[PDB]
């Protein structure tokens, strides 16, 4: 215990603002939609049944 | 908007407290059962002739 008062490590998400998706930090609309396109058709229906 | 209102909230905290909280819960249950039957039999026979 006294480690962990030292040393904490990630053990849970703060509910309200968990993660951000990565093309939000895109430079321009064209490639974060086609990001974002291609995550909702693709991605994540493969890795959700992965 | 709704994004914007998930994102940041659509309020913020003008009147806060600050405190300690503890609470406990606990329970137990206990139950045991006993049973026994016991049976004895005993039958004599003497019989006798001329």
């Amino acid at each position: 215990v006294d480690s962990v008062s030292a040393s904490p490590d990630f053990v849970d998400f703060v509910p309200t603002i968990p993660m951000q998706e990565i093309w939000t930090l895109c430079s321009s609309e064209a490639q974060a939609e086609a990001m974002r396109k291609h995550y909702d058709d693709v991605w994540a229906p493969a890795q959700s049944e992965k | 908007i709704s994004r914007y209102f998930d994102r940041v909230g659509s309020h913020f905290l003008t009147g806060i407290v600050m405190g300690g909280r503890a609470i406990l819960a606990s329970s137990t249950n206990k139950l045991r059962v006993k049973r026994d039957y016991s049976v004895s039999v005993v039958a004599k026979a003497s019989y006798e002739g001329l």
